[PDB]
DNA sequence: GGAGGCCAAGATCTCAATTTCGTACAAGAAAT
């Protein structure tokens, strides 16, 4: 739906590999109570794969809220420094907008 | 420890397994973690599209592409499914039964 | 409908592969699993789902599906193992509790397992046990692997009887030459006599399942092929 | 009429017409032979074996069943009144010359001895055991095609079936009285054209070198040996040129082996 | 009309073995191998399929149960169709060969054969073999020896009285006499298996003739043994078989299965985890197994599995699991249509 | 008194041979 074109309209570099993880990704989030198992290998920007679907969910009821669970500072502040200046932008293309969250 | 308290909690809950079924399936667990550390390690050869990384095992355990029946068969699952090519097309430092068969 | 590649498949041979005359094409493996895939005993829709994930030549009538050939390794090798079927006539098998025998003088007239229609019977089949069978073919890598993983097809014969030719660890890896039907002249699967195609001359026909319909003038490999283990990975 | 079974009651079971019967005229298929009545004019032989089967058998088939002590001598001396049976034959090889209509009998010494001297005017019998039917087929030349009946047998009914006519010395067709279903003739399958050349260049090896080429083989068709390990005793010995010369069947290795062994 | 496969595992819970002709040679009992003595043996799924099919025919036999008579309505024609698949009265449905899809009057009316097939017509189970995961998952199991028991135990010979004692003193006597014959008539034979590895080829043929002149003479020593005929104090050759607790993975399926034949399958399953047994040497409890499997389709139209159900077969307990299982079972279990007969 | 039902004989023979899985690291806490 909008989530590809508002993605490479950014400008922002879509994979193909990209487009079959936030799919499956959001609509596997959209069964309520179920859970989503995912192998996504170097390459699919898995931090991106697990952003982009939360912000096409946040399209319907945006007061819900996302956890993001972390190992350690190998793979946090990745996210840090991924997501600001990543994701804000096509979420400024789909006016969402929203604000990040810190709870180290 | 591991496999004593397992079998203490699988003989308190009635399961009839014996220790070394135990033993066994403790080992195989700790085999897919194995297999998930590896595929960590090779994760951290390549980290981006341009990346060009050469790995080298040096373990005489992890299975030849010809050595189908390996023990550890499932340990080239470390190496991605799109470098399966490469690791069926590699160089061995110290092969083994490298010559020619007659009984083809 | 779909893409096809050149794929081989190569599997971990469980069982001994009993092999009815003619090698098994790994196309009637796939008409068997399409078979129970989509429940089906016509032949014609079985076919049709075939073709949809398996490349058929229509120039010749077949499937891009090489027959049978065994992969030998430095450590195992083909061998000649018997596959062999007794009737057990158990002691709670010839018991009144299962069926009333013959009574004379409230004696049960004793089954006459030696000889006769109700004897023991002891079927030795000729099996193959080397330590791993491959095929080559044109298809759809995705749904020939689902198919030999999670459906009940062997290769040889009597797979889903005397579970011949039980395989594991199926591995499919991609060909750059097509050698399911024609290699340097050599046919490697059932060919009509009239592809030109030089082999062994027989009796059956060429489209799955191969012991219904018309049995025509074939031109088939070798019944047991045999190759290195490295060689078949080299491809 | 052209099927195997009339072949070899022509060429060797026609010698017991005169004390075979008229037969009854029936109306369902042979059930020995299990071939429709269209074949058999109509007519049949009404039968009842061992085990109380109402059995119909065709004029060829009928041969295997027929009691014929005057002619074939007494198979069993408690049994006087009934006599040596084709179809209870075990032991008891025959080649029939199908063109020729000829046929000769590879009988044991007890088999000849029990046949008395009136047989052997209808039929040539060469005493042979089992395990000397393919030194005859080695040595003697060969007409084709020939129906080569290695064992009679007793089970007269897989014996009708397992006939198969050998068109040429590539594939002799074994027939032992076993059921030759399309998974077992590769046993039944005797490949003499490729065993007489290979035992025509195994002249040119040492008998310890053919002793080691034939261990050797027998052990990988076993899978007693590894490849590696056989590769390696072959090349040491130089015996790669046998190698190429055998099938790559591991049971037709088996049985041109034993052919070899045999000669 | 779907094709449900059972894959899953059996855990051994007393070895299993089984004694197979080509396995089994005069060097031991060996498990089927697939290949030689360091490949990875299985267990064959015909003894696996002979085993559900018997546990089939119990099921059949209970819910026809008996007649008014108390005999079992079935002779022995309807108890060899049904248990061995063999036509024995010459009197069987002989479908044309040419159709693929014969017999839907028979396997309606009799679910047995339509799941085990008879001669002539296929069947609908496929059993596959119980494949060990691991690398030392067998080995030589029961074997030791037959003790004489009054060698053992001296409390025993406070039982017999002297004419019975001097029997075992004659019995032990013919044994030890016997067993030093049969040595160096063994001996003598093996010496003859040296001359044959010679096979100078001059006498070779005479030779395996008089060897088999001194099996006789083998025969005819231990036909001279006139109080016994065998060697009472025997050590017994060890069997093959698959450890305690061993995984072996299982395949089994019944393609285009109706719900009947389905139900008449897991009945079978339930009646066969009353004696979880497979193979043989059950006087040391072997064969007893527990297995779970899980049984998946294939959806329709697709090459997709679906989980259906788990059968856990357990010693504590049969665990059906799935409600399509149940409903398959009681499917089977009210159906007044099954005639298991001619 | 002809139908079962059990039991003994039929001559020959192929061939093949074994010695021990896996040995760790992190990072990161509102606690059991
Ligand atoms: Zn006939």
């Amino acid at each position: 739906m909008n989530t590809s074109a508002v993605f490479e309209s950014a400008g922002l570099s879509l994979r193909k590999v990209q487009q079959d993880y936030i799919e499956a990704a959001a609509g596997a989030l959209t069964q309520d109570h179920k859970v989503a198992l995912i192998s996504a290998e170097t390459g699919v920007g898995k931090t991106l794969g697990y952003l982009v679907p939360a912000l096409l969910i946040l399209l319907k009821n945006p007061e819900a809220k996302f956890v993001i669970a972390t190992n350690s500072h190998a793979l946090m502040h990745q996210i840090f420094r991924s997501d600001r200046p990543l994701l804000e932008q096509i979420a400024e293309q789909c006016g969402i907008k929203v604000t990040f969250s810190r709870l180290m | 420890m591991k496999a004593e308290s397992l079998y203490g909690y699988l003989k308190e809950r009635g399961y009839s397994r014996t220790f070394e079924a135990v033993n066994r399936n403790i080992y195989l667990e700790n085999l897919r973690k194995v297999i998930r550390k590896a595929k960590q390690s090779v994760g951290r050869g390549i980290r981006s599209e341009n990346d060009t990384v050469r790995i080298i095992i040096l373990d005489p355990r992890f299975p030849e592409p010809t050595d189908l029946s390996s023990k550890h068969r499932s340990l080239e699952h470390i190496i991605p499914v799109r470098f399966r090519r490469e690791y069926r097309s590699c160089e061995i430092l110290s092969p083994a039964y490298f010559e020619e068969d007659i009984q083809c | 409908m779909l893409n096809f590649k050149p794929y081989r498949v190569i599997m971990s041979s469980l069982t001994p592969v009993v092999i009815s005359g003619i090698a098994p094409s790994l196309d009637g493996i796939l008409y068997e699993a399409l078979s129970q895939a989509i429940p089906s005993n016509e032949p014609g829709v079985v076919l049709a789902r075939l073709k949809e994930i398996l490349l058929f030549n229509d120039e010749l009538g077949v499937f891009h599906a090489s027959s049978l050939r065994f992969g030998i390794t430095p450590e195992q090798g083909i061998g000649a193992t018997t596959s062999m079927r007794c009737d057990y006539l158990s002691p709670e098998k010839l018991s009144t509790a299962m069926f009333s025998p013959r009574t004379r003088r409230g004696l049960f007239t004793r089954v006459l397992l030696t000889g006769g229609p109700t004897k023991r019977r002891m079927t030795t089949r000729p099996a193959y046990s080397a330590p791993y069978l491959t095929f080559d073919f044109v298809g759809s890598s995705e749904a020939v692997e689902i198919l030999l993983n999670h459906a009940h097809v062997g290769v040889g014969y009597d797979y889903f009887s005397a579970a011949n030719g039980e395989f594991n660890n199926v591995t499919i890896l991609p060909l750059d030459i097509d050698t399911s039907i024609s290699n340097e002249g050599m046919a490697l699967r059932p060919v009509p006599v009239n592809s030109g195609l030089n082999g062994i001359k027989g009796v059956s026909p060429l489209i799955p399942p191969y012991f219904v319909g018309e049995k025509l003038n074939i031109v088939h490999p070798a019944p047991v092929r045999t190759q290195l283990i490295s060689s078949l990975l080299r491809g | 009429m052209n099927h195997p079974v009339e072949s070899v009651y022509s060429a060797l079971t026609s010698i017991l017409l005169p004390y075979m019967g008229e037969p009854v005229p029936v109306q369902r298929n042979c059930s020995c032979c299990g071939r429709a009545p269209s074949e058999f004019d109509g007519v049949g032989f009404e039968l009842v074996n061992a085990y109380r089967e109402r059995v119909v058998h065709c004029r060829p088939c009928q041969t295997f069943f027929v009691s014929a002590p005057e002619l074939m001598g007494v198979e069993n001396p408690k049994k006087p009144t009934t006599g040596q049976k084709f179809g209870m034959w075990s032991g008891v090889g025959a080649v029939i010359n199908v063109e020729d209509n000829s046929s000769v009998l590879l009988a044991p010494q007890g088999v000849v001895n029990k046949l008395p001297e009136h047989f052997f005017d209808h039929v040539e019998v060469i005493t042979a055991t089992s395990g000397q039917h393919l030194e005859y087929l080695f040595n003697t030349e060969l007409k084709f095609p020939l129906i080569y009946i290695q064992n009679f047998g007793v089970k007269t009914y897989e014996l009708v079936r397992s006939l198969r006519v050998s068109l040429s010395a590539d594939a002799i067709y074994t027939c032992a009285d076993q059921l030759l279903t399309r998974q077992n003739e590769v046993l039944y399958m005797l490949d003499l054209k490729k065993a007489k050349e290979l035992h025509q260049e195994i002249k040119n090896y040492s008998k310890k070198e053919m002793d080691i080429f034939i261990r050797t083989v027998t052990l990988l068709a076993y899978s007693r040996i590894t490849p590696e390990a056989a590769s390696n005793e072959f090349k040491k010995n130089n015996l790669i040129p046998l190698l190429l010369l055998l099938p790559t069947d591991p049971h037709q290795r088996l049985s041109i082996l034993h052919l070899l062994k045999k000669v | 009309m779907r094709t449900l496969n059972f894959n899953g595992k059996i855990s051994t819970l007393e070895p299993l073995t089984v004694t197979v002709k080509n396995a089994v040679s005069t060097s031991g009992h060996r498990l089927p191998r697939n290949g030689g003595f360091n490949a990875a043996p299985y267990f064959p799924g015909t003894s696996i399929r002979g085993t559900l099919r018997h546990a089939a025919h119990k099921v059949i036999v209970d819910r026809v149960g008996l007649n008014a008579d108390g005999k079992s309505p079935f002779d022995l024609a309807e108890h060899f169709m049904l248990a061995q698949g063999v036509d024995i009265n010459g009197e069987a449905e002989t479908f044309a060969p040419g159709e693929i899809n014969a017999g839907a009057e028979l396997r309606s009316k009799n679910p047995l054969i339509s799941l085990f097939g008879r001669w002539g017509l296929s069947g609908k189970v496929g059993i596959g073999n119980a494949i060990p995961d691991g690398d030392n998952q067998w080995g030589m199991f029961g074997g030791g020896a037959r003790s004489i028991m009054f060698q053992r135990d001296e409390s025993l010979m406070e039982f017999l009285e002297t004419d019975q004692v001097d029997r075992l003193e004659r019995l032990l006597e013919e044994q030890a006499e016997a067993s030093v014959d049969i040595s160096q008539i063994k001996t003598e034979q093996d010496a003859l298996k040296k001359a044959m590895k010679s096979a100078d080829k001059d006498t070779k043929a005479e030779l395996q003739i008089k060897v088999r002149e001194l099996d006789e003479k083998i025969q005819a020593r231990k036909d001279q043994k006139q109080e016994s005929r065998e060697s009472i104090r025997r050590p017994i050759d060890p069997y093959e078989a698959f450890i305690t607790g061993a995984e072996l993975s299982h395949r089994m399926s019944i393609k285009n299965a109706t719900d009947e034949e389905a139900g008449l399958f897991i009945s079978a399953l339930i009646r066969f985890a009353a004696e979880p047994r497979f193979g043989g040497h059950a006087n040391h409890n072997c064969g007893l197994v527990e297995a779970h499997w899980t049984v998946t389709t294939w959806k329709p139209g697709e090459l997709v599995p679906v989980t259906l159900g788990e059968i856990v077969i357990t010693p504590n307990g049969v665990e059906i699991t799935g409600d399509e299982l149940f409903a398959m079972v009681k499917a089977f279990n009210e159906n007044q249509s099954f005639d298991f007969t001619a």
